[PDB]
């Protein structure tokens, strides 16, 4: 592409609205995977282990005996946020996978 | 260059005034009591060298710097006319008591756009001291119950007094003048609606019976005549106050039925 | 009606007439109840009540007597709008002088009092004492006095000396200023004084005192004793949510001046001494200062606000400079905006409109149909029906909207085509549909652009949008005759594929009967779209107007070319269709259809092209694939061969053979030569890529590639953009201005590298940064050009002048650029056109030149025809329609009332968004050489060398016109060949620009006279006997004795007689400049015309805007004042002054030039005042006062067109010359006799005064004038109306000048009527102003 | 990540001119040449690079590999702006045997 | 629209459409292979012919046999995701190699049949799959219309930004466009009657309802403010004369 269209192409991806159904692009650049982890909207597991119970509102995981302290090993509650009013009046939700 | 400031050009003229001596000021007050045009004029310049230092202390108020100097002069004129030569007191010692009262007399009348009497300003300055004192010992945001507790005042009274200090900011400082609207109706569609509605009322009162129309035109004054009460309209058409009230309900129902079949709904009028 | 508004000072008796009461108390409202009280700023006794027909007590609230007054209080009953007209005034104890007469640089009080600006301020502040009415005293009125100085003055005088200090001392002098006697003192001493700074002060004294008395103004009206107050409705107190309210900044300024006035009103009987009576007056003088204007001297501040107080001077100006906020923008009703959307199923004379917008914009129109039909008698019942959106409302909504046109316009408008009326059609959606063909005029794409909408209401506006602003009327562009509704990119692509010819296709060689029978075979599938067939057509020729004939003819065309003829009407021939039908082919087709058939059939023809263009484009599979960008096999051969040559150059740089200063030029010249070699091999492969086979052996035809179709048709793309996709990009430019030595080898298809892509960013970011700045400069350029061409409206139909300008084709250069037929198209003729033979006439009078006369003049050999230009026709108050050319939008002549001044300024600012050797003479054509303005004597050898600096070589063709005209330098050797045919490329001159040739017409022995050795000449030779001559010395490096000596090599006969040249008694002599090398020694015979000595020798918007401002460049060219003898000044004096001495009349006056610039140091030559001496930029100021007005208009149009033709735009010459007429309206007077010496008067005002004064007994009352060129910024302020000068810039200086002068304004312009509210005098508003003046002239 | 040049202690949009609104050859690996918001402020606002890292004093630094005369070592160093004029920075993609 | 390629030179937009066809083309063969109930050993060979065939990163032979094969086949049934760096993209020879595996034409173009006329197109067109976006430029917040509303106090001008709003500012450049034509009644209508006229707009609204298109002269409210403000400075104005 040209340098003029690359400047305008970088603005179309900035002012994008999240749709109802999310579909991964067939063609990517490789940076689409490392850009979602650094953002604060994705839930990243801190302590690895076995998922005891999962729900649409919260995700509870059981911490293994290796990477845990002496007391209160399996204490980790991940509360997923529901639709809240964003700064640009757009819905924000998290879905378990 | 040199700017002809009102404060610099005034203070330069003060240096050309001799000092006031306690021995001669007593003799000058004796000549002013008998009556002399030059005695009161000369003695006015003696106490004038003190107005530049008294007004310089008060700052950060509603009045400008030049207003404190002119107001302080009016205090010594009312103080030099009343002096006791037999008491032996100093003339300047009595002048400093009137200029301080005259400064505070004008600091509360020209500080706000709304003219306020002495009865309501004596409560705002006290609450201003109470709001500053209670905020120092507590070191937090003062509440409405805290002011009414220390001052021993009702909770409803301290709310109305604090609301009088409007302190309105600017308007053109951005605009605000373009965003504000008018409270009165100015829409062309609303003014045309009031025209068609008023013309239909005079048309409906004429299309009905002539007897049922003149009993309501004199009671409420819809046709433009003077309004009359039940006793005032009794001596006009019928002295029987009960008979003229029955026909009012009959004309009220006829005007209601003629409005429903006219294509206009009563519930749609208020909306 | 009303007119003739006046501006003057207010009198104390007049202020008390507008006022209804006196205010003395700053209190205006109460805290107990939000109702005003008596004697306040918002009071009801002076101003109106707070509501309609109400009072303070509330006893009378009826509508029977609206004019009655209340008896309990002073507030009477009135309406609610009465608070905007009533006003009050304050009573001041001491008068205070205003600041308007002291804020401007020339103090209006000081010029009338003969005082300075600082001295008039020292008296008002009680800082110095002045004396008035001295009489028999030595003290003067202008002299100052102190406290001790005034006391000593009374001791020596004793009486007749009154010294007053303050504002009353200044007012006491204005009453006895004796203005009638003060003018006599300056007029009697006018011839006595002789100074430059005193004459200018004398002119301002007489021009202001004459206008002061002629206006009926009084001197005591400058200072005002009372101050009027603004009505309270302009500064209201509106409460908002929360119990709070708002107060304007003006209420605080009025409160400060009222309380200080009462403090002075109560200190009049307290026997105040002198110490305080002088300071309390300054407290009031500074309050009026803060009320009038802030930021200049006072700069008053308030609490909790860092910005200064908004005074009365800052509220009228506002933002956007001096222009008011109301003039720059005004909100209107019945408007809206939405996103555009292209619709192919819409007619040209209509557009789209959503149902949700048509119901809100036409809301009052729906209420008029429901009451007239009988469905809803009450307007309230009809309002509830339109909101519910029942099925009956949609019936009347489509009925009220059937022929009511609406307006559509984009947000930025640069020309008249931005606002075009359309017929709304109800659609379903939330977007406004637009026709695809009118998008070229709106300059808007379907990428998110929002357009406005407007709804006309009155019956006069509906007929206006159907006659002039309709979409079917403005087809031709206001700049050139080319239509703007030309088929766009998408429809042209569909038409280019239709008009094609294939070598082998299905259904070739068949014969069809008619166009209807040929179309039947294509839809059946037995005939291809482009195949060689033989059809019979039926066309009509319109060679004779009023008669149409039919004829049958069988031609050999294709199936696609025959289907296109079914779209064009029968009025046009068939030869306009057999072409390839590119983008430029259809642009010439609509322009030919507009001038043959008419307009009713052109709209139908332009609409049918969009339908047949889109229908045949959707059937085509035109798509851009990766295989379309073909790469030629010769690309790898040129790159590998160029890479091996650079390796040979860089290896020689390390050895020391080639330098770095020359290596940079060789690399950029090697890759550039390789850049064109790839482009020639790429286009040769793309044009002949498709190879078809028929009847055995294969053949070659034009390639049907998808990328080549978009370039050959010209619909979208250019030829340079192909070199970036399938070819090398080449060298790129650095932001600093240099070019990188190494180019980009790869292209967009093969992929760029990380470093090669970083180079292309330098040119891309610079391009994106310029498009953000041109929007501000082009918008600022069109505002200065339209503000000087508003009062120019065509009002006359017959002027009667016989002047004009000579028109000639663009003969400069190697070939012609602009023909004659494209320059005089639409311009009437000035004089009679003459044939090459005498006693012959072609055009009898000033007839309008049309397309019929263009071909009539092209067949003849006529090339120089004079036309009538807007710079001619000196009539006043507009420009006649005869001298003006034809209309640009309409094919007929310009009617009476069209504002040609606005359409001329917009045609220049419209294309602003798109705009950012000489050794020998080699002719490219052949013809007879004809020399003009060249004086060359014969040569004994036969070379015919001409040493004249004025001359031009022109070759004439067989018809007699000059095809090519070159420039001949001075000292060029050229052989004449008049009457002989010249071959192409033959050398005619062999001059050398490195050395300045010096020749002498005298033929004989030459001897140096006045040459001193060691001072003027130095015997310096070269090494190894390289040059053995006599080198002269410089003027600055010479000694003091040889500074005033000038060598002069006089030429005489060999026998000893003095030889002189004919024409002048002075004998011809050879020039000997400084640092000259004479090869021929003295005492030897020299031929005539031989070399005597050897002497060695931006662009864009800032360039086009520099010509209209008459800005002098940094380096101006030096010319001659009066023609005659040319010489050299004295070098010892320090100023080279070339003296002149003509043969007819000797002029002792001359000019001096500094020694900083060296040019034409030759001693002894002709003057040639018309010819330039110092090479460089030429200033337009010196050209007007030297040659005349015809060359200045010819120079401006020539230089302006060279800037617009570089980008590719074409602008007619009528709009460039229209602005030149307004800039040449001001003239200067040298010897008036009837007016001032140096003043600025109009040319039309001086011509009427000259002609009227000539009709007398003396016949010499008139005077002489001189034309002067002014810029666009200075010509805008030189107007009689103060409204046009206040809205442009600096409304403070123009508002004060109109006060002391008392000018009466006559509303007869365009910008003056848009602020008052009346109709404009241009357009359809001329008939309204014609009946107004007719009624006024009758009495 | 967006870094702007306006605000307190910086040039505004009007007094910028053309030098501030232009790209410099020293923006290789530090400032994105192609990412720039279009409009009135073109060139004043420019985003950082992917491997951009601030220096100790506050300057911009970019990572580079150490290249010897025989082979390319795996030592990665962060180079400053003024110190990049001495060394010869090669291309990211080159022929490797 | 294919006409935007030459001027707006973006070759990567066409190469993305061709590469997107091979991503969805290979996804249909994997989803169809699951419906035939093929063995797990046959699916591992097809996945090895995709990641371990073209140049780049190849990762396989590190997952479970039965568990991970059915998990990847059900997730890649809607397209195989492709990664193309910003400067290390795949050449033209590698894109055409993927279309050959999916039994698709390597040219990337195919002739499409029309739906309205039913006739086949003359030239082959380019089809594929392109990742599209949606910007926050909805027309619900852009469409506005207002006939009559409220006005200010100092200047009787229509307001904007309230609950009911929507209007276009008639700038100065809009005035010069009307002066270029012969329009005089339209320029005076939208400057004196349609705005800055209290008694003018009241009588004009009543004339439209009755059905009489007529206009009164009136006086602009923006001019009466300039008269009162210029008189307080001491300057006299003889407006009547
Ligand atoms: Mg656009
Ligand atoms: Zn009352
Ligand atoms: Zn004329």
């Amino acid at each position: 592409d040209d340098a003029n269209r690359a400047l305008m192409g970088s603005n179309m991806q900035r002012q994008a609205v999240p749709t109802l159904r999310a579909d991964k692009p067939l063609v990517g650049t490789g940076m689409e995977r490392n850009v979602a982890r650094d953002s604060g909207v994705c839930v990243v597991a801190r302590r690895g282990g076995v998922i005891d119970s999962v729900d649409a509102s919260r995700v509870v995981v059981r911490v293994a005996d290796d990477e845990v302290e002496t007391g209160e090993a399996g204490v980790d509650i991940y509360n997923l946020t529901k639709y809240t009013r964003s700064n640009q009046n757009t819905c924000i939700n998290q879905r378990p996978l | 260059t040199r700017a002809l400031d009102a404060t610099q050009l005034y203070l330069n003229e003060i240096g050309f005034s001799p000092l006031l001596t306690p021995e001669e000021e007593v003799h000058f007050a004796r000549l002013a009591q008998k009556g002399d045009p030059a005695g009161r004029k000369r003695m006015i310049e003696s106490n004038l060298r003190l107005v530049v230092k008294i007004a310089r202390r008060y700052v950060n108020r509603g009045l400008s710097l030049l207003d404190l100097i002119e107001e302080g002069n009016l205090g010594l004129i009312r103080a030099v006319e009343k002096f006791d030569p037999e008491r032996g007191f100093r003339f300047s010692t009595y002048a400093t008591w009137w200029i301080r009262q005259t400064i505070e007399r004008a600091i509360m009348n020209q500080t706000r756009t709304i003219r306020l009497p002495i009865h309501v300003v004596k409560e705002l300055n006290v609450y201003l001291r109470a709001a500053r004192e209670l905020t120092h010992k507590l070191d937090h945001e003062p509440s409405p119950e805290e002011i009414a507790n220390l001052l021993e005042k009702p909770v409803a009274e301290v709310k109305r007094m604090l609301g009088l200090n409007e302190r309105v900011t600017s308007v053109d400082v951005s605009t605000l003048l373009d965003t504000l609207t008018d409270d009165r109706p100015t829409d062309p569609c609303e003014l045309l609606q009031d025209d068609d509605l008023s013309e239909s009322i005079d048309q409906w009162l004429t299309e009905l019976t002539d007897k049922q129309r003149e009993v309501v035109i004199r009671r409420f004054g819809l046709r433009g005549h003077e309004s009359s009460t039940l006793e005032e309209v009794g001596q006009e058409i019928g002295l029987t106050r009960e008979r003229v009230r029955q026909i009012q309900v009959e004309a009220l129902k006829r005007l209601r039925e003629i409005l429903e079949k006219n294509g206009l709904s009563s519930d749609a009028l208020f909306q | 009606e009303f007119d003739a508004i006046r501006i003057g000072l207010a009198s104390p008796e007049m202020i008390r007439s507008w006022s209804f009461g006196e205010v003395k108390k700053p209190e205006t409202i109460n805290y107990r109840t939000f109702k005003p009280e008596r004697d306040g700023l918002f009071c009801a006794k002076i101003f109106g009540p707070v509501k309609d027909y109400e009072c303070l007590c509330g006893k009378y609230k009826r509508l029977k007597h609206r004019g009655v007054i209340c008896e309990k209080c002073g507030v009477e009953v009135a309406l609610a709008k009465v608070r905007r007209e009533r006003m009050g005034h304050i009573e001041l104890a001491s008068p205070v002088a205003h600041i308007w007469f002291l804020k401007s640089l020339p103090s209006r009080i000081g010029l009338l009092l003969d005082m300075t600006l600082r001295d008039i301020e020292r008296v008002l502040y009680f800082e110095s004492y002045v004396v008035i009415d001295p009489g028999m005293t030595t003290l003067e009125k202008g002299q100052l006095l102190n406290d001790e100085q005034y006391f000593e003055a009374l001791e020596e005088f004793g009486d007749d000396f009154d010294a007053r200090m303050g504002a009353e001392a200044v007012h006491e002098l204005l009453n006895a200023i004796d203005l009638e006697h003060e003018i006599g003192r300056l007029r009697e001493e006018i011839p006595q004084t002789n100074s430059e700074t005193k004459i200018k002060k004398l002119s301002k004294r007489l021009k202001l005192m004459e206008a002061f008395q002629g206006s009926g103004n009084k001197p005591e009206w400058m200072v005002l004793t009372v101050l009027p107050v603004l009505p309270p409705d302009l500064r209201p107190l509106v409460p908002l949510d929360g119990g709070r309210f708002a107060t304007s900044d003006l209420n605080d300024l009025y409160r400060r001046v009222i309380n200080r006035n009462n403090r002075l009103k109560r200190l009049l009987d307290l026997a105040a001494p002198d110490i305080i009576v002088r300071n309390e007056k300054r407290m009031l003088q500074e309050a009026v200062d803060a009320l009038l204007d802030n930021g200049r001297r006072g700069r008053a501040i308030t609490g909790s606000n860092k910005r200064p107080l908004k005074s009365l001077a800052d509220m009228i100006k506002g933002k956007q400079g001096r222009f008011r906020q109301n003039l720059l923008g005004k909100r209107v009703d019945y408007s809206g905006r939405s996103v555009i959307t292209v619709g192919p199923t819409l007619r040209l004379h209509q557009c789209g409109l959503p149902k949700k917008m048509a119901l809100e914009l036409f809301k009052p129109f729906i209420f008029g149909k429901l009451e007239g039909r009988g469905m809803a008698t009450t307007i309230k019942a009809a309002k509830k029906m339109v909101e519910r959106e029942l099925p009956e409302v949609w019936d009347v909504l489509a009925e009220v909207i059937r022929e009511h046109p609406v307006l559509l316009n984009r947000a930025p408008t640069l020309h008249r085509l931005g606002i075009q009326a359309f017929e709304p059609v109800l659609i379903e959606g939330k977007a406004i549909q637009l026709h695809p063909l009118v998008c070229a005029a709106y300059n808007a794409d379907f990428d998110g652009d929002q357009m406005a909408v407007h709804v006309p209401l009155t019956l006069e506006a509906q007929l206006e949008a159907r006659a002039l602003m309709m979409s079917t009327n403005n087809i031709l562009s206001p700049a050139n005759g080319e239509p703007i509704i030309v088929p766009s990119q998408d429809v042209v692509m569909g038409l280019y594929y239709m008009t094609r010819e294939a070598i082998n296709a299905k259904g070739e060689g068949m014969a069809f009967a008619d166009l209807q029978e040929v179309d039947r075979a294509y839809r059946s599938g037995q005939a291809s779209l482009h195949a060689r067939v033989k059809v019979r057509i039926n066309e009509k020729i319109k060679g004779e107007d009023g008669q149409l004939t039919a004829n049958t003819r069988i031609v050999d065309t294709t199936v696609g070319r025959a289907l296109l003829f079914q779209v064009v009407p029968a009025g046009l021939p068939f030869d306009v269709v057999n072409q390839s039908m590119k983008k430029k082919a259809i642009s010439k087709l609509i322009n030919h259809c507009y001038r043959v058939v008419g307009l009713k059939d052109t709209v139908i023809f332009a609409d049918q092209l969009m339908y047949t263009g889109f229908a045949y484009s959707t059937i085509s599979g035109v798509s851009i694939g990766v295989n379309d960008f073909v790469i030629p096999d010769e690309k790898a051969r040129i790159i590998n061969a160029a890479t091996d040559e650079v390796k040979e150059i860089e290896s020689q740089y390390a050895s020391g053979l080639v330098t770095q200063g020359e290596k940079y030029n060789k690399v950029i010249d090697l890759w550039s030569k390789a850049n064109d070699e790839v482009s020639k091999a790429m286009m040769a492969n793309l044009s002949k890529e498709k190879v078809v086979d028929r009847e055995g052996k294969e053949v070659d035809q034009e390639s049907f590639n998808s990328m080549y179709m978009m370039a050959d048709s010209g619909a979208r793309g250019s030829a340079a953009q192909i070199r970036q996709l399938a070819g090398m990009r080449g060298l790129m430019a650095k932001p600093d201005g240099s070019i990188i030595e190494t180019p980009i080898t790869a292209n967009f298809r093969e992929g760029l590298n990380v470093l090669q892509y970083f180079i292309s960013t330098h040119g891309a970011r610079k391009g994106l940064a310029d498009t953000a700045l041109k929007t501000a400069n082009s918008g600022y350029l069109t505002r200065r050009l339209v503000d000087v061409a508003q009062d120019l409206v065509v009002t006359e139909i017959d002027c009667g002048t016989e002047h004009g300008l000579l028109m000639s084709p663009h003969i400069e250069g190697g070939d012609v650029v602009e023909p004659l037929g494209e320059r005089v198209l639409g311009r009437v003729i000035a004089r009679d056109v003459f044939k090459p033979g005498s006693d012959e006439v072609i055009v009898p009078a000033g007839t309008l030149i049309d397309e019929k006369w263009v071909d009539f003049l092209e067949v003849m050999s006529v090339d120089e025809v004079v036309v009538r230009s807007p710079i001619t026709c000196e009539t006043r108050h507009g420009i006649c329609a005869m001298c003006y050319g034809r209309d640009l939008a309409r094919g007929h002549r310009v009617n009476i009332g069209e504002a040609v001044g606005v359409i001329a300024a917009q045609s220049i600012g419209e294309p602003g968004t798109q705009l950012t050797a000489a050794d020998n003479v080699q002719v490219k054509n052949g013809g007879t050489i004809r020399l003009h303005n060249l004086k060359h004597v014969v040569r004994a050898d036969g070379a015919l060398v001409a040493v004249s600096r004025s001359g031009e070589l022109a070759v004439a063709d067989d018809f007699g016109r000059e095809r090519e005209r070159y420039k001949l330098p001075y000292g060029a050797v050229i052989s004449v060949k008049e009457g002989d045919k010249v071959d192409p490329g033959a050398i005619v001159a062999k001059w050398d620009p490195h050395t300045h040739p010096i020749v002498t017409e005298v033929d004989g022995t030459v001897a140096f006279v006045g040459m001193e050795e060691g001072i003027t000449v130095k015997r310096q030779t070269d090494e190894l006997t390289g040059l053995t001559n006599i080198e002269v010395m410089d003027p600055k490096d010479r000694p003091a004795a040889g500074k005033d000596i000038r060598p002069a090599v006089k030429l005489i006969d060999a026998a000893g007689k003095d030889l002189l040249l004919p024409g002048t008694d002075v004998p011809a002599q050879y020039f000997l400049p400084a640092n000259a090398l004479v090869n021929l020694t003295d005492g030897a015979k020299v031929s005539i015309g031989d070399v005597v000595a050897r002497i060695p020798q931006t662009g864009g918007l800032p360039r086009v805007a520099d010509l209209f401002e008459a800005r002098r460049p940094k380096e101006p060219s030096i010319l001659a004042e009066i023609s005659g003898t040319i010489s050299f000044g004295k070098e010892t004096k320090g100023k080279r002054r070339l003296v002149i001495t003509p043969n007819d009349g000797s002029d002792p006056y001359e000019e001096l030039i500094p020694k900083w610039r060296h040019l034409n140091v030759f001693e002894g030559e002709q003057v040639n005042r018309g010819e330039v001496i110092s090479d460089g930029p030429s200033n337009p100021h010196d050209i007007l006062r030297l040659l005349g007005v015809s060359s200045l208009a010819k120079y401006i149009v020539n230089e302006i067109q060279d800037v617009y033709r570089l980008q590719g735009v074409k602008i007619n010459d009528k709009h460039i010359e229209t602005i030149l007429r307004q800039m040449l309206r001001k003239v200067e007077v040298s010897e008036s006799g009837d007016s001032s010496f140096i003043k600025g008067d109009q040319v039309e005002l001086t011509q009427v005064l000259e002609e009227n004064e000539q009709l007398g007994t003396e016949d010499k009352f008139p005077a002489k004038y001189e034309r002067v060129l002014l810029g666009i910024t200075k010509a805008s302020l030189s107007t009689e109306s103060f409204i046009s000068a206040a809205s442009f810039q600096e409304t403070t200086r123009v508002l004060t000048e109109a006060a002391v002068t008392g000018k009466r304004d006559f509303l007869r312009g365009l910008k003056e009527n848009v602020v008052v509210g009346r109709l404009i005098p241009a357009g359809t508003g001329l008939a309204y102003h014609s009946e107004r003046k007719r009624q006024r002239d009758l009495g | 990540r967006r870094v702007s040049a306006l605000g307190p202690g910086g040039l505004t949009r009007e007094r910028a001119g053309f030098e501030v609104r232009d790209v410099h050859p020293t923006h290789y690996g530090r400032v994105c040449p192609i990412e720039t918001p279009e409009g009135p402020n073109i060139g004043l606002i420019n985003s950082l690079a992917t491997y951009a890292r601030t220096n100790k004093y506050g300057f911009l630094e970019s990572p580079y590999r150490v290249v010897k005369d025989s082979l390319v070592t795996d030592e990665i160093v962060f180079l400053s702006a003024i110190e990049e004029a001495d060394h010869v920075i090669a291309q990211a993609s080159a022929t490797l045997n | 629209n294919p006409l935007g390629v030459p001027s707006r030179m973006n070759v990567g937009q066409i190469l993305e459409t061709h590469l997107g066809l091979a991503a969805k083309g290979l996804g249909e063969k994997i989803n169809r292979m699951l419906e035939e109930q093929r063995k797990v050993a046959e699916l591992r060979k097809f996945l090895h012919e995709i990641y371990n065939e073209i140049g780049g990163r190849e990762e396989n032979l590190d997952e479970l046999g039965d568990n991970e094969i059915l998990a990847l086949a059900k997730n890649l049934r809607g397209g195989v995701p492709m990664a193309t760096p910003v400067f290390d993209g795949a050449k033209e020879r590698e894109i055409k190699a993927m279309l050959k595996l999916a039994d698709l034409p390597e040219s990337g173009q195919m002739r499409l049949f029309d739906g309205r006329t039913g006739n086949q197109f003359e030239r082959p067109t380019t089809v594929g799959y392109m990742y599209m976006l949606k910007l926050n430029h909805l027309v619900d917040d852009k469409m506005h219309a207002r006939s009559t509303g409220s006005y200010s106090l100092v200047t009787q001008q229509p307001l904007g930004g309230k609950a009911q709003f929507g209007g276009q500012r008639f700038g100065e450049m809009e005035v010069w466009a009307l002066e270029a034509y012969g329009a005089a009644y339209t320029l005076q209508e939208m400057l004196t009657v349609k705005s800055d006229d209290v008694n003018g707009r009241t009588k004009m609204y009543k004339n439209i309802v009755d059905g009489d298109h007529r206009m009164e002269a009136g006086m602009p409210e923006s001019f009466n403010v300039l008269i009162k403000e210029i008189r307080s400075l001491g300057i006299d104005i003889e407006l009547e004369t």
